[PDB]
C-alpha cells in the first residue's frame, strides 16, 4: 500500500500549488489595496480550478518552427522533478529515509533548470533563446553559493540525513546559531526559485514572459505549476532546516500542525517580497553574488568548519 | 587551366544564348549589341551582370559604357584575366 | 532476479550509442543526461550512494549545463536530429546491433569470447556480506581524504587553481 | 568477470570510437570525451565498491575532478576556434599530417 | 492665422520628439535593460511624438 | 441521465470556465491605454473579476484594442491576432477604433478596428469611462455564457 | 618536391596569417514592440544587439 | 541654379542601371527570406515594369531625385523593413479587373 | 437595385446573394469576392456564431447578415430566401452525420431550396455537385447528389449547376488530407500508378468562376463543370505532394478490401473521423474527362495551375528543416495529358 | 522497490497531463497561427549566434568552483576522524585556494560577468 502513500503525497501538493496561486493573487492583491480575486468564489476559492480548466480546455498549438520532441519533453521534466524533490522530506516522518537526501535535494534542484534551457532552446524564438540563456546564468551562479552555505550549515547537525536534523534542533533552533547563512540561504532560495527581485527568467516587461512564451496552454500550465512546486518546496526545506520544533513521537501529527505553519510563514513572505522590490538586472544580479555574497559564504564557511574543533562540539552522527 | 580566349568567348555567348531577349538568330559577335539586337537597354545591364556573375568580377559601369561590340567586352575579359591568348 | 542493474547497464550503453553518434552537441547532451541518471542508478545499486549522487550532481548538474552554453556559441542553423543523416542514423543502428549481439550472448549464457572472458550470470553473485557498525564503508572511506590523504588534496588544490589561471591566460589573450 | 563490467567496458569502447569517427564541428568531440570519462569513472567506482578496498573510495571523485577539469579547459580552446569561424573541424590551417 | 476662421498651419512642437531623438546618443553601449529604463526616464509618450 | 442532460452540464462547465477567468492582452495604442489601466486600478480592480493582464498572446485570449489604430501599425495587429490560441476574442474600445472615431478622415488611420480583425463586443466612449468598459467585459461574459459548441456538436 | 596540386597552395605567412580575420561577420538584430509592454504599445525600436 | 546630383541626362541613367542591378540581384533573396510565393521571375519582371513606369521622364534633376526615392525601397527590403504585406502590395492582386475599353467601361459605371 | 460607383468595398451591387453552409472552405472565398465587389450577402448559420465570426470583416458595416435557420423546417429556409435576389447552394458533407442522414443532405434540403426558390420568385438559384455525381455503384454521395441535382433541375430547371473538378486551396480537406496520410506512416495506394487519375482546379478559380457565372447572362440553366488546365496521375501526384511537403514518401500497396476494413475501422469515432468508407470510395474513382459541358473557361476565366500554388497550401506540413524553400526547386510535375 | 516506483508514478502522471493537454481541445491549427512569436512583426531571421566571451569567462569559473565544492562535501564526515590536526589544515586549505582562485579572478578583471 506504499503506492497509495505516494498518491497521498502527490495529490494534496498539486492542490496546494493551485491554492497557492490563489493566495498569491490574494495577498499580493491586498498589498496593492485592491482586493484580489473574489467574485467567483464566494471568497475566490473556486477560482484556481476554473483557471486550470480554462487552460487545459484552451488549444495548445504545436509551433511550426519548434522541434517537437524537446518542446514536449521539457514540461514533463519540470513537473517531474518538481514533485520528485518532495519525497525525502521529513514531515515528521520522511516518505523515504535517504541516508543523504539533502544532497539529493540539491541534485533535483540542479537538474531543474536544465529544463529551462531546453524550454528556451526548442522554443526557437529570439526571446526564448536570450531569456533562457540569461536564466541559466543566474541559476547556476546561485547554485554554487547555494550548495556551499548549505554545507556549512550542515557541518553541525552531524550528517546529511534529514530526520537527524530534527534531533539536532530539539531546543535552540539552528537559526540563532548561524543566521547570516540563513540569510544567504534565504536569498539563494529567492533566486534559484526565480522569484521577486531576482525575476529574470520570466523576464516580464523586460522580455515579455521570457522563456515561457511560446508554450501555450497545458505545457505552460506545467511550467507555471512546477514553478510553484519549487517555491513551496524550498520554503518547506528552509523551514525544517532552520527552524526546529518540539516533537513527541506518540503524537507526530502535532508536529506537522506546527510545521505547515512555520513553512507557510515563509512562503507568504516571498509574496510580500514580490510586492516590494524592483528587479535587479542581469549584471547586478550576478555582481552581488560573485562579488559580495560569496566571500562571506567562504569566511563563514571556514568559521563553521572551525567552531566544532575549538568548541570541542563535534556532532554525533557517524 | 590557362583560360584560353575561346573559353571566354564561348562563355559570353553561352550566357547570351541562355538569355531570352537574344534570340539565337539575333546572335552575332562582331555586330554591335544595341545597333543590331532589338533588346531593351536594360538587357545590356542584365546579361552583362550575368556574364560577370560567371567570370565572377564586378563590371564597373564605365565598361557598361564600353559595349560597342560584345567582343570588345570579351577583350576586356581578356584584359582582366590577362591571358589575351 | 530483476537483473535491474544489468538492464540499467544496457540502457547505459545505448545511451552511449545515441551519444557517441554525433548529431548536434545538444542532443548528445541529452545522451549524457540519460546515461548520467542511468549511471548514478547503477552505482547506487552497490550502495556507493554518495558517489552516484556526486556524478548525478557534479557532472550532470554542472557539465551538460555549460555545454548548454557552448551550443549557444556554436549551434549553426538547422542542427541535425539523429534521423537527419544517413551516417548518423546509420551509426546509431550500428551501435544497436552490436550491443544487442552482446545481450544475445547473455542469452547464450556462455562466457564471452570477445576481447577477454565475461563470466556471465547475474550481478548479485559477486556480492559479499556488507556487515558493519553504524557507518557505511563509503562514509569514512571518503572522509579519509582529508586526514589520511593530504597529498592528493594538495595537488588537486594546486591543479584547479592554476587551471583557473589557464582559463585566464587563454581568454584574456583576445 | 561479471557481465555488467563487460558492458561498461564496451560503453567505453563506443565512447572512444565515437570520439575518433570524429566529424564536423568538434564540440561533439568534447562531449564524447566526457562520456569516455564518465565510463571510466563508473567502471572504477564499481570496483572500489566491490572489494571493500576503502581508501580507494577517495579516488573516483578525485579522478572525476581532473578529468572534468581538462574538459573544462577544452571548451575554452573551442571558444577561440569558434571565435574566428563559427566552429567546424573541417577548417584547419596547419599542413603535413 | 490666414485671417479666415480656419487656421492655415499649426505645427505642434512635441517636447518628447527631441528627447527621443537624443536617446540613441544617450544610450550607446548600455545594457539592454538599461535602455528600457532610460526610455522611461525620457518619460516619453508616443502619441505626442507622432502628433 | 439523458446524454443531452450531461451535455448541458459539460456545456455549463467549460463555458463557465472560459468565461470565469479570461486573460486579456492589450494594445493600449493611443490614449485609451490609460483608462484601461484604471480598470486595473485598485478602485475598480479588474483582477477581482479574475481577468489579469498578461503579455504574450500565447498565454492570453481576449484582446483589448484601446486607442487609435494607424496604417503602419495594422499588420502587426493582424500578426498578433493570428498568433493567439483558440478560442480567441477581441474587444474594440472607445470611439477610437470602432471606426476611426475622431480621426475618421486621415490617410494613416484604418477606420474601424473591424477591418482587420473579427471584433466581439464594442465599448463606445472617448475614452470610455473605465467603468463603462467594465460593463463591457461583463457583457462579454454574458456572451460567452451563451456559447454552446458542445450542445451544437452533439446535435450535428 | 612539391606536387602541382600542392604547388597551387601559397607559402606560409611570415607571421600572423592575418587575412582570415576579415572573415568574422557575427551580428544580431532584433525588435521590441509594438506589443512589448516596455514599448508602450507603439514603438518599434529595432536594434542590432550583440551578445 | 543648383543641381541635385548628376549634371545632364545619361549621367543619371547609369545610376538607375546600377539600381536595377541591385534590385535584380537582391530579388531572389527577397523571395527567399520573406517566404513570398510569387514566381521568382515575376518579381523581376515587375521590377522591370516599375522601371518602365517612369521610362519617359526627361528633366535634369527630377531623375536623380527619382533614384533617391528608389534607394529607400531596396534600403527597406534589405533591412527587412516593410513586410510580406508591404512588399506584396505592388502586385495589386486583390483588385477587381478594370478594362480600359470605352464600351466596356461604358456599360459598367458613370465613369469620368 | 442598379449597381453604383466603382466596384469596391463601399460599392453597391444588386446581388443579395444567399450562401448556405458557407462556414466551410467554399464558399468563404466566394463571399470574399462578393465582398471586394461590396455586394451584399446573407450568409446564414446552422452551427454556432463563433466559427462564423471571421466572416464578419469580409463585409462593410451593414452588408453581411447572419440569420438563424434550419434545413429541415420548410419556413426556416423560407426565412433567408425571403428577400434574396439569388440563392446559392454550397452545402456538402463527406462523412454522413447521424441526425442528418446522408441522403437528405443531398436530397431534401436542395429540394426545399428549389421549390421555395420558386415560390419566393427568386431571380436565380444555383447548386453544386461533384463531377462523378453521375450514378455509380461506389459511394452514396455521387448518387445522392445526383438525386438532388436531378431534383432541383426538376424543380428549378433554369438553375445552373456546379460540377467542380476538385478544388485545391490552403483550407482544403483534400490535399491536406493526403498530406496528412504521412502521420500513419505510408500512403495507402490500392495498386499505385494509373489505378485512378485526377485533375485539379485552384479554389480561387472556382470562386471567381461562380460569381462570374452570376456575372454571365448566358449561365442560365446550363450545368457548369470546373476543370484545371493540367492533367495528373494520382501516384505522381502524391509524389509531388511529398515533393513539396518534403516528408519521407512511402507508397503503400494494398488489397482493395482491406482499405475498406480501414474505413469501417475509422468511421467509429464520435467526432469527425479522419477517414470513412464513403471517402474510401472518394479515393480510387477517377474523374471523367468530359469537356463538352459548359464550364470554367466558358466563363472566360482561365484556371490557375496547381503547380505554382501547392507550396503555400502545404508549407504548414513542412518540418522546420525545410520550412523555407522556393516552390521551383521541387520541379514541375509531368502532365499525363 | 521504493524510489523507482515514485519516479514512475510521477513521470506517468506528468505524461498523462500532457496527453490530456493535446488530445482534448480538438480544434484547428493552421499556418501563421503556428508561426513563431516576435512581438507582432515577423522575425528577421531564425536564432543564430548570441556570442559572448562574457558567458564562458565566468561560467567556466562556475564549473571550476563546482568541482571544488565536490571536494568540500566529504567534510562533515571527515570531521569525526581521529586526528583533526592532520585534517584541519586541509579543511582550511582548499577553502583558501577556492578564495584564492576567486581572488585571482577578482582583480585581473576577468570577472566582468554580465
Ligand atoms: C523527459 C522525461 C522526463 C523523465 C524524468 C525522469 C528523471 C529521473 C532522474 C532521477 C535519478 C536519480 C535517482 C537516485 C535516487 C537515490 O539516490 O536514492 C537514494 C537512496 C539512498 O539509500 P541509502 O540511505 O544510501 O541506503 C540505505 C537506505 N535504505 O538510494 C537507494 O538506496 C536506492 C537505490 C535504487 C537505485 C534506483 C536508481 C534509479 C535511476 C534511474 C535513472 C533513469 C534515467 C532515465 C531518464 C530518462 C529521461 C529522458
Ligand atoms: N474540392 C472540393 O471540396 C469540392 C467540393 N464540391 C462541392 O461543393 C461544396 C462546397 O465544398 P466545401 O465548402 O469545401 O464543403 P464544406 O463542408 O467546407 O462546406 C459545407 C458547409 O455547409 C454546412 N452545412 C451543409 N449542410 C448542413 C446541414 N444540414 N446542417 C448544418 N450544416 C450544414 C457545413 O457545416 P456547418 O456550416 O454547419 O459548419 C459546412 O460548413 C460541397 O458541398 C462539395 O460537395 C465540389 C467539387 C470539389
Ligand atoms: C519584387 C517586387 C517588388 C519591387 C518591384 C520593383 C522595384 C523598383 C522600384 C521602382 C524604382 C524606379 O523605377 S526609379 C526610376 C527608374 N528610372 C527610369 O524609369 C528611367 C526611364 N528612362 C529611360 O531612359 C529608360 O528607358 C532606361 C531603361 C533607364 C534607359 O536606359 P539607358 O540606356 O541607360
Ligand atoms: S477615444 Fe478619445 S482618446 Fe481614445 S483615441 Fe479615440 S479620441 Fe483619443
Amino acid at each position: 500500500m506504499f503506492m497509495i502513500n505516494i498518491l497521498s503525497l502527490i495529490i494534496p501538493i498539486l492542490l496546494a500549488v493551485a491554492f497557492l496561486t490563489l493566495v498569491e493573487r490574494k495577498v499580493l492583491g491586498y498589498m496593492q489595496l485592491r482586493k484580489g480575486p473574489n467574485v467567483v468564489g464566494p471568497y475566490g476559492l473556486l477560482q484556481p480550478i476554473a483557471d486550470a480548466l480554462k487552460l487545459f480546455t484552451k488549444e495548445p498549438l504545436r509551433p511550426a518552427t519548434s522541434s517537437i520532441s524537446m518542446f514536449i519533453i521539457a514540461p514533463i521534466l519540470a513537473l517531474s522533478l518538481a514533485l520528485t524533490m518532495w519525497v525525502p522530506l521529513p514531515m515528521p516522518y520522511p516518505l523515504i529515509n535517504m541516508n543523504l537526501g539533502v544532497l539529493f535535494m540539491l541534485a533535483m534542484s540542479s537538474l531543474a533548470v536544465y529544463s529551462i534551457l531546453w524550454s528556451g532552446w526548442a522554443s526557437n524564438s529570439k526571446y526564448a533563446l536570450i531569456g533562457a540563456l540569461r536564466a541559466v546564468a543566474q541559476t547556476i551562479s546561485y547554485e554554487v553559493t547555494l550548495a556551499i552555505i548549505l554545507l556549512s550549515v550542515l557541518l553541525m547537525n552531524g550528517s546529511y540525513t534529514l530526520s537527524t536534523l530534527i534531533t539536532t534542533q530539539e531546543h535552540i533552533w539552528m537559526i540563532f546559531t548561524s543566521w547570516p547563512l540563513a540569510m544567504m540561504w534565504f536569498i539563494s532560495t529567492l533566486a534559484e526559485t526565480n522569484r521577486a527581485p531576482f525575476d529574470l527568467t520570466e523576464g516580464e516587461s523586460e522580455l515579455v514572459s521570457g522563456f515561457n512564451v511560446e508554450y501555450a496552454a497545458g505545457p505552460f500550465a506545467m511550467f507555471f505549476m512546477a514553478e510553484y512546486a519549487n517555491i513551496i518546496m524550498m520554503n518547506a526545506f528552509t523551514a525544517i532546516l532552520f527552524l526546529g520544533a518540539s516533537h513527541d513521537p506518540h503524537t507526530p501529527e502535532l508536529y506537522t500542525i506546527n510545521f505547515v505553519l512555520k513553512t507557510l510563514a515563509l512562503t507568504i513572505t516571498f509574496l510580500w517580497i514580490r510586492a516590494s522590490y524592483p528587479r535587479f538586472r542581469y549584471d547586478q544580479l550576478m555582481h552581488l553574488l560573485w562579488k559580495s555574497f560569496l566571500p562571506l559564504t567562504l569566511a563563514l564557511c571556514m568559521w563553521h568548519i572551525s567552531l566544532p574543533i575549538m568548541t570541542a562540539s563535534i556532532p554525533p552522527q557517524s | 587551366p590557362p583560360l584560353t580566349l575561346e573559353a571566354i568567348k564561348d562563355r559570353v555567348l553561352y550566357v547570351l544564348k541562355l538569355y531570352d531577349k537574344i534570340d539565337p538568330e539575333k546572335l552575332s559577335v562582331n555586330s554591335h549589341f544595341m545597333k543590331d539586337l532589338g533588346l531593351d537597354s536594360l538587357d545590356q545591364v542584365e546579361i552583362i551582370m550575368a556574364m560577370e556573375d560567371e567570370f565572377g568580377f564586378e563590371i564597373p559601369d564605365i565598361d557598361a559604357e564600353k559595349l560597342m561590340c560584345p567582343q570588345e567586352i570579351v577583350d576586356y575579359i581578356a584584359d582582366k584575366k590577362d591571358v589575351y591568348e | 532476479t530483476m537483473y535491474i542493474a544489468f538492464i540499467l547497464s544496457t540502457i547505459f550503453v545505448i545511451g552511449f550509442v545515441g551519444f557517441s553518434s554525433k548529431p548536434s552537441p545538444i542532443y548528445g547532451g541529452l545522451g549524457l543526461i540519460v546515461s548520467g541518471g542511468v549511471g548514478c542508478g547503477i552505482v547506487l545499486n552497490f550502495g556507493g550512494s554518495f558517489l552516484g549522487l556526486m556524478v548525478f550532481l557534479i557532472y550532470l548538474g554542472g557539465m551538460l549545463v555549460v555545454f548548454g552554453y557552448t551550443t549557444a556559441m556554436a549551434t549553426e542553423m538547422y542542427p541535425e536530429v539523429w534521423v537527419s543523416n544517413k551516417t548518423v542514423f546509420g551509426a546509431f543502428v550500428s551501435g544497436l546491433m552490436m550491443e544487442f549481439c552482446m545481450v544475445y550472448y547473455a542469452l547464450k549464457e556462455e562466457e564471452v569470447e570477445i576481447i577477454f572472458k565475461f563470466n556471465g550470470l547475474g550481478d548479485w553473485v559477486i556480492y559479499d556480506t556488507g556487515d558493519s557498525g553504524f557507518f557505511s564503508e563509503e562514509a569514512m572511506g571518503i572522509a579519509a581524504l582529508y586526514s589520511y590523504g593530504t597529498w592528493l588534496v594538495i595537488v588537486t588544490g594546486w591543479s584547479l587553481l592554476i587551471g583557473v589561471v589557464v582559463i585566464m591566460e587563454i581568454t584574456r589573450g583576445n | 568477470m561479471p557481465l555488467v563490467y563487460m558492458n561498461i567496458i564496451m560503453a567505453f569502447a563506443i565512447a572512444l570510437a565515437g570520439l575518433l569517427m570524429y566529424r564536423s564541428h568538434l564540440m561533439s568531440s568534447l562531449l564524447c570525451l566526457e562520456g569516455m570519462m564518465l565510463s571510466l569513472f563508473i567502471m572504477s567506482t564499481l570496483i572500489i565498491l566491490n572489494t571493500h578496498f576503502t581508501l580507494a573510495n577517495m579516488m573516483p571523485i578525485i579522478l572525476l575532478v581532473f578529468a572534468a577539469c581538462e574538459a573544462a579547459l577544452g571548451l575554452s580552446l573551442l571558444v577561440m576556434v569558434s571565435n574566428t569561424y563559427g566552429t567546424d573541424y573541417v577548417q584547419n590551417l596547419n599542413l603535413l599530417q | 492665422s490666414d485671417g479666415s476662421s480656419r487656421p492655415y498651419r499649426c505645427k505642434i512642437k512635441a517636447p518628447g520628439f527631441a528627447h527621443l531623438a537624443g536617446l540613441d546618443k544617450m544610450s550607446k553601449g548600455h545594457m539592454l535593460a538599461d535602455v528600457v529604463a532610460i526610455i522611461g526616464t525620457q518619460d516619453i509618450v508616443f502619441g505626442e511624438v507622432d502628433r | 441521465s439523458r446524454g443531452e442532460y450531461v451535455v448541458a452540464k459539460l456545456d455549463d462547465l467549460v463555458n463557465w470556465a472560459r468565461r470565469s477567468s479570461l486573460w486579456p492582452m492589450t494594445f493600449g495604442l493611443a490614449c485609451c491605454a490609460v483608462e484601461m489601466m484604471h480598470m486595473a486600478a485598485p478602485r475598480y480592480d479588474m483582477d477581482r473579476f479574475g481577468v489579469v493582464f498578461r503579455a504574450s498572446p500565447r498565454q492570453s485570449d481576449v484582446m483589448i484594442v484601446a486607442g487609435t489604430l494607424t496604417n503602419k501599425m495594422a499588420p502587426a495587429l493582424r500578426k498578433v491576432y493570428d498568433q493567439m490560441p483558440e478560442p480567441r476574442y477581441v474587444v474594440s474600445m472607445g470611439s477610437c477604433a470602432n471606426g476611426g472615431g475622431y480621426y475618421h478622415y486621415s490617410y494613416s488611420v484604418v477606420r474601424g478596428c473591424d477591418r482587420i480583425v473579427p471584433v466581439d463586443i464594442y465599448v463606445p466612449g472617448c475614452p470610455p469611462t473605465a467603468e463603462a468598459l467594465l460593463y463591457g467585459i461583463l457583457q462579454l461574459q454574458r456572451k460567452i455564457k451563451r456559447e454552446k459548441r458542445l450542445r451544437i456538436w452533439y446535435r450535428r | 618536391y612539391p606536387t602541382k596540386e600542392t604547388a597551387h597552395w601559397k607559402p606560409p605567412p611570415w607571421n600572423d596569417v592575418d587575412p582570415p580575420k576579415d572573415t568574422l561577420v557575427s551580428n544580431l538584430t532584433l525588435n521590441f514592440g509594438p506589443q512589448h509592454p516596455a514599448a508602450h504599445g507603439v514603438l518599434r525600436l529595432v536594434m542590432e544587439l550583440s551578445g | 541654379v543648383k543641381p541635385i546630383f548628376s549634371r545632364d541626362m545619361n549621367e543619371a541613367k547609369r545610376r538607375v542601371r546600377e539600381l536595377y542591378r541591385a534590385w535584380y540581384r537582391e530579388v531572389p533573396n527577397t523571395v527567399h527570406l520573406f517566404q513570398l510565393d510569387i514566381s521568382v521571375k515575376q518579381g523581376r519582371d515587375k521590377v522591370r515594369e516599375m522601371f518602365m513606369k517612369n521610362a519617359h521622364v526627361t528633366d535634369p534633376r527630377v531623375v536623380d531625385l527619382l533614384v533617391i526615392k528608389g534607394k529607400m525601397e531596396l534600403e527597406e527590403t534589405i533591412n527587412v523593413w516593410k513586410q510580406r504585406t508591404h512588399i506584396m502590395r505592388f502586385f495589386h492582386e486583390t483588385e477587381a479587373p478594370r478594362p480600359t475599353d470605352f464600351l466596356s467601361k461604358f456599360y459598367v459605371g458613370h465613369d469620368p | 437595385l442598379i449597381p453604383h460607383g466603382k466596384g469596391g468595398r463601399s460599392s453597391v451591387s444588386g446581388i443579395v446573394a444567399t450562401v448556405f453552409g458557407a462556414t466551410g472552405f467554399l464558399g468563404r472565398y466566394v463571399v470574399n469576392h462578393l465582398g471586394r465587389m461590396g455586394s451584399q450577402v446573407i450568409v446564414p448559420y446552422r452551427c454556432e456564431p463563433y466559427d462564423t465570426m471571421h466572416l464578419r470583416p469580409m463585409g462593410d458595416l451593414g452588408q453581411i447578415i447572419f440569420m438563424e435557420w434550419n434545413g429541415k423546417d420548410k419556413d426556416s429556409i423560407r426565412k433567408v430566401v425571403e428577400h434574396s435576389n439569388v440563392v446559392i447552394n454550397l452545402v456538402g458533407r463527406e462523412w454522413e452525420t447521424k441526425n442528418f442522414d446522408f441522403e437528405d443532405v443531398f436530397v431534401k434540403i436542395p429540394h426545399a431550396i428549389a421549390q421555395v426558390s420558386k415560390e419566393a420568385g427568386v431571380e436565380k438559384l444555383i447548386h453544386i455537385s461533384h463531377l462523378n455525381a453521375d450514378i455509380k455503384s461506389p459511394s452514396r454521395y455521387l448518387r445522392s447528389k445526383a438525386v438532388g441535382e436531378k431534383e432541383v433541375r426538376a424543380a428549378f430547371p433554369e438553375a445552373t449547376i456546379i460540377k467542380p473538378s476538385d478544388i485545391f486551396g490552403r483550407e482544403d480537406r483534400f490535399l491536406n488530407y493526403f498530406a496528412s496520410m504521412r502521420w500513419f506512416g505510408g500512403v495507402p495506394l490500392i495498386s499505385l500508378g494509373k489505378e485512378t487519375v485526377k485533375q485539379p482546379v485552384y479554389i480561387v478559380d472556382v470562386s471567381k468562376g461562380i460569381i462570374n457565372a452570376i456575372k454571365d447572362p448566358d449561365a442560365k440553366g446550363k450545368t457548369f463543370a470546373f476543370v484545371g488546365p493540367n492533367r495528373y496521375l494520382l501516384f505522381d501526384l502524391v509524389q509531388y505532394i511529398f515533393a513539396v511537403a518534403y516528408r519521407p514518401f512511402l507508397p503503400y500497396p494494398l488489397p482493395h478490401f482491406a482499405y475498406r476494413w480501414v474505413g469501417r475501422l475509422f468511421e467509429v469515432s464520435p467526432f469527425e473521423p479522419w477517414t470513412t468508407r464513403d471517402k474510401v470510395e472518394r479515393v480510387h474513382m477517377s474523374d471523367m474527362t468530359l469537356p463538352h459541358l459548359p464550364g470554367l473557361e466558358d466563363l472566360g476565366i482561365q484556371a490557375t495551375p496547381l503547380e505554382l500554388k501547392a507550396i503555400e497550401v502545404l508549407r504548414r506540413h513542412r518540418t522546420y528543416r525545410w520550412l523555407t524553400s522556393e516552390m521551383e526547386d521541387v520541379k514541375p510535375a509531368k502532365t499525363v495529358n | 522497490m521504493n524510489i523507482m516506483l515514485t519516479l514512475l508514478t510521477n513521470v506517468t502522471l506528468a505524461s498523462l497531463l500532457v496527453l490530456i493537454a493535446f488530445w482534448l481541445p480538438q480544434l484547428n491549427a493552421y499556418s501563421e497561427k503556428t508561426s513563431p512569436y516576435e512581438c507582432g512583426f515577423d522575425p528577421m531571421g531564425s536564432a543564430r549566434l548570441p556570442f559572448s566571451m562574457k558567458f564562458f569567462l565566468v561560467a567556466i569559473t562556475f564549473l571550476l568552483f563546482d568541482l571544488e565544492i565536490a571536494l568540500l562535501l566529504p567534510l562533515p564526515w571527515a570531521s569525526q576522524t581521529n586526528n583533526l590536526k592532520t585534517m584541519l589544515t586541509m579543511a582550511l586549505f582548499l577553502l583558501i585556494l577556492l578564495a584564492a582562485s576567486l581572488a585571482y579572478e577578482w582583480t585581473q578583471k576577468g570577472l566582468e560577468w554580465a
